């Protein structure tokens, strides 16, 4: 007991020393001699209307024009961003949704929330309607995020401090990921879908191996709940957004934090983060109704997207990098270039 | 323009009209948030009327949807804002818990845990102007327990005699003194038991009073 | 027996996290800069594109 | 002329510009901000539209008449001006009545408010208001079966009674009844609420504050309408019957006419500038 606690303390000190040994130069010092991005100014190219309550989640399809949005009016709406047309409107059995996912093949969507269920809907039927294809029920807390690996595997994070890899066909948990002490709020798959990171309310981020179900690394530099997490397009770094009014960047191989994105006049929490196509820009949504575009190498506010009258709940960059979608509690979606 | 584009536009228009019809249907619903520390009679209240339980019932042509989130044992502040905009919060407290310690002792009273939960929900930033219907359940069992054992176990600074009427009045005073938004919200307190059949009437009266007072505030008369 | 088991699990997890090889922060920062420089041209949000090539006008 | 027409024109133009600006700002705020889009604000914005129509069509010709002390626009323009004046003023007063009736239903019937209250109700109320305006304005055009330098409404006794009672007196009675019932309901709801003694005293102080607030609100609402339109309709009712017995001074008549016309300027302040939602919408848009 006490001896085990002392040994754990010594292991923590050893890990801290090994990480401090690798800290030879700062990312700011390395990038101090590059051209600043400049002033990034985007305009609302599209406005999507049709949700009657707060929007909690959106996710781009892989074709970069179809997106899915989830709202507490019990509605899962699929939008054609080019024409602003609505392709599908899925009536949810439970209206308390907090996350939605688009399958990479575009044949399925998923959602979940306070019902603790991850529901998978099939978009490609014989008669062209959408019916519930599967319901995943093993979680004992609210579903905060979910991401498809393929048409038959999906990873979910839950408020029960647990993540889970589900086989859709059988409906069982293929794998369970444990080790967080707080509610897991966000989830981000690596581009190769071999690893994934998760942020939780314990002010900690964890890297998990999908095949072996083990926590490879733990990153702790935030002082409050981590609300959002995103993978750098390299797959060797990730960004976390917390409600300590700070975004942070962590490197897998360096196994520590590189950059802290914060400003004196920014005190609200971060709800969502995403990277631009090249990873040079880091877009973050905030409680104060605005989105901020940071230079991911110099940690400077490149731009501001201010077009929402309520909290920016979600955001997402297209796969081709051409557009960014923001979804807010004011029930509107906006597409910016 | 193109045939496919026209078909897409017509599909979108049909979806829009279905969405507005669903919104019109759902707007004619009174949303209630049901809370309480542990099992203090929620199930009894629901009978009288996954992770979240929805109970729909129509009383005097007025439709109510009540959402119970008791089984959601997680960080409440991560989802409590999801219920911003409900007409009222129904908070259930067991009067008999003034002597019971807890599920695990932890030297903390069940009544004190209920008071802390009530304080947090009542003074929550998301419910500054949301009214609370405070149900005080198990009044018969409380009367027996106060006949047998004193209330001083829960409230050491108690001076009244050990009788149900003033014991219950003191408990209600303690619960209602936790409201800091006395000029923005009201607490409708009702003592209930298992055999009571007027709880739905009490909820209906409190909800109609809330609606009328909101309309008065809008007209500048409240 | 639950507390000692949880302590042992935390100890073995800490060992698994500790017995890993780390690269220099300068090397990691250089790799990030190299990626951003190698993909800087095909980043429409970073590099605004003419409207004729813009699907959202 | 040199020292009177200039100041008269300045004052009248300032009043017309302020009225147009206020009503246009109210309409713009309702059409822009989504937080101001409900049945009550639709009725208020329809009242603002009616007052804007007043200030745009009737008020300029009336101001020209006042400054020149003479009607110079011809007989056809005089008839059109009389018809527009009657229609717009009747519509404004019955818009006040429709607002009062909607508030009465919302305060006394929460079940109807939740279940059967839709913007279709506001549309029906506005349509009925304009229909009453047309009914009051048409008899002069149909004939109800002179002086070229003045434009004066018909002095027939039957039409005088008809217009005055269908435009001001019946609406005034309805407003008094509806707001009396509303006052009774508000007083009941306020008084139903009423250390332990400190809490009781605080509740009593809050109840007194609410009573004073509702008294002030209804006083403003009824007093603006009365002090604006009552002298005008008193004169328009009693003057046609005593043709020779009583004469009306020109200065007092002009003061009375423009006091009546100032209601279209004061209605925006009463209904969409004292309102918290409108104030917040203005702050956000500015
Ligand atoms: C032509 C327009 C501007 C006239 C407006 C008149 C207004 C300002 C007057 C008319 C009647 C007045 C009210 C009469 C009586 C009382 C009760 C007293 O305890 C507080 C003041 C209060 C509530 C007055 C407030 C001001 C009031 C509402
Ligand atoms: C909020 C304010 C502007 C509304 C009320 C304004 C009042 C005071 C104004 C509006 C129009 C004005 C009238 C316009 C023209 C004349 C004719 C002149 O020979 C004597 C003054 C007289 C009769 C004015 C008296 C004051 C008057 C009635
Ligand atoms: C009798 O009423 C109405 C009857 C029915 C509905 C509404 C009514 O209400 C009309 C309100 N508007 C009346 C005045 C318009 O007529 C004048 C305006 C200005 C003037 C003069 C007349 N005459 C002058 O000497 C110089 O200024």
């Amino acid at each position: 007991l006490d001896q085990l606690r002392q040994e754990a303390e010594q292991l923590k000190n050893q890990i801290r020393d090994a990480r401090k040994a690798c800290a030879d130069a700062t990312l700011s010092q390395i990038t101090n001699n590059i051209d600043p991005v400049g002033r990034i100014q985007m305009r609302t190219r599209r406005t999507l209307r049709g949700h009657l309550a707060k929007i909690y989640a959106m996710h781009w399809g892989t074709d970069s024009r179809l997106l899915v949005s989830a709202s507490q009016d019990g509605k899962l709406i699929i939008w054609d961003s080019y024409t602003t047309n609505k392709v599908h409107a899925i009536p949810l059995r439970s209206s308390w949704v907090m996350t939605c996912a688009y399958a990479p093949s575009g044949n399925y969507v998923a959602c979940g929330g306070l019902d603790n269920i991850c529901s998978i809907y099939n978009l490609k039927t014989r008669e062209g309607n959408v019916r519930v294809s599967r319901e995943l029920a093993g979680h004992t807390g609210y579903l905060s995020c979910c991401r498809f690996l393929d048409d038959n595997q999906i990873v979910t994070s839950s408020g029960d401090t647990t993540c889970a890899l589900w086989d859709i066909e059988t409906g069982q948990q293929t794998t369970t990921f444990t080790g967080h002490t707080g509610d897991v709020m966000s989830l981000s798959l690596a581009p190769d879908t071999r690893l994934f990171v998760s942020g939780a309310c314990d002010a900690s981020a964890k890297l998990w191996d999908v095949r072996e179900g083990m926590c490879r690394q733990t990153f702790t530099g935030h002082e409050s709940d981590i609300n959002a997490i995103c993978f750098f397009p390299n797959g060797n770094a990730f960004a976390t957004g917390s409600d300590d009014a700070t975004c942070r960047l962590f490197d897998l191989r360096a196994d520590q934090e590189l950059m802290t994105y914060s400003h004196d006049n920014i005190i609200c929490g971060i709800t969502s983060v995403s990277f631009s196509k090249s990873g040079r820009l880091l877009l973050a949504g905030y409680d104060d109704f605005n989105c901020n575009v940071w230079d991911a190498l110099k940690a400077d506010r490149a731009g501001v997207l201010a077009g929402h009258d309520n909290r920016v709940s979600c955001l997402g960059v297209t796969d081709d990098g051409m557009a960014v979608a923001t979804g807010s509690w004011d029930s509107f979606l906006k597409i910016w270039n | 323009l193109s045939a496919e584009d026209k078909a897409a536009v017509e599909r979108s228009k049909m979806i829009d009209r279905n969405l507005r019809e669903d919104g019109e249907k759902a707007a004619r619903e009174v949303k209630l948030l049901l809370l309480g520390a542990g099992e203090s009679g929620k199930n009894t209240i629901v009978k009288q009327m996954t992770g979240i339980v929805e109970t729909h019932f129509t009383f005097k042509d007025l439709h109510f949807k009540m959402f119970d989130v008791g089984a959601q044992r997680s960080e409440r502040k991560k989802w409590i804002h999801c219920f911003e905009g409900v007409t009222a919060i129904i908070f259930c407290v067991a009067l008999s818990d003034y002597d019971l310690v807890l599920a695990e002792d932890e030297e903390m009273n069940r009544m004190h845990a209920s008071m802390k939960l009530f304080d947090s929900i009542c003074n929550n930033k998301w419910f500054t102007d949301t009214s609370i219907i405070l149900f005080l359940n198990k009044k018969d069992l409380f009367e027996e327990k106060i006949k047998k054992s004193p209330l001083t176990i829960c409230y050491p600074e108690y001076a009244g005699s050990n009788t149900y009427e003033e014991a219950a009045a003191y408990i209600q005073c303690q619960f209602e003194d936790l409201n800091k938004r006395k000029d923005t919200k009201e607490i409708y307190t009702h003592f209930t038991c298992s055999t009571d059949t007027k709880n739905v009437q009490f909820v209906f009266d409190a909800v109609t009073d809330v609606i009328i007072k909101n309309n008065l505030k809008d007209c500048g008369l409240f | 027996t639950a507390s000692i088991a949880q302590a042992r699990k935390l100890v073995e997890q800490l060992k698994m996290e500790a017995n890993i090889d780390r690269i220099k922060v300068s090397k990691a920062a250089a790799d990030l800069m190299a990626y951003c420089e190698a993909h800087a041209k095909e980043d429409p949000l970073l590099t605004p594109v003419p409207a004729s090539e813009n699907p959202f006008r | 002329t040199v020292s009177y027409q200039v100041i008269t024109s300045l004052l009248l133009g300032t009043l017309i510009f302020c009225a147009v600006l206020g009503n246009a700002c109210v309409v713009a705020a309702i059409a822009l901000e989504r937080s101001l889009q409900n049945v009550a604000n639709y009725l208020i914005g329809s009242l603002a539209v009616t007052d804007l129509m007043v200030s745009v069509l009737v008020l300029p010709m009336a101001a020209l008449y006042q400054v020149l002390n003479k009607w110079t626009l011809g007989q056809v323009t005089c008839d059109l001006f009389i018809a527009l004046d009657v229609l717009c003023c009747t519509s404004s007063i019955w818009h006040l009545c429709a607002i009062a009736l909607d508030r009465y239903w919302a305060i006394t019937d929460p079940i109807d408010y939740v279940n059967k209250r839709t913007p279709r109700r506001a549309a029906a109320l506005i349509s009925l208001t304009w229909l009453i305006g047309f009914l009051i304005s048409i008899p002069p055009m149909l004939g109800w079966r002179s002086d070229p330098d003045a434009c004066t409404i018909s002095k027939d006794h039957g039409y005088t009674i008809y217009s005055t009672f269908g435009a001001f007196y019946i609406p005034l009675l309805l407003m008094l009844v509806l707001y009396g019932r509303i006052f009774r309901a508000a007083r009941f709801r306020i008084r139903k609420t009423v250390k332990n003694e400190r809490n009781a005293e605080a509740k009593r102080k809050m109840a007194l504050a609410r009573e004073r607030k509702t008294v002030k609100t209804l006083g403003i609402i009824m007093g603006t309408f009365i002090l604006c339109w009552l002298p005008f309709f008193i004169v328009a009712l009693v003057l046609p019957f005593c043709e020779s017995s009583c004469h009306m001074p020109t200065l007092l008549g002009a003061i009375i006419n423009w006091l009546g016309y100032s209601n279209s300027l004061l209605n925006p302040v009463i209904y969409a500038y004292f309102n918290k939602d409108f104030q917040n919408a203005f702050k956000k848009i500015i």
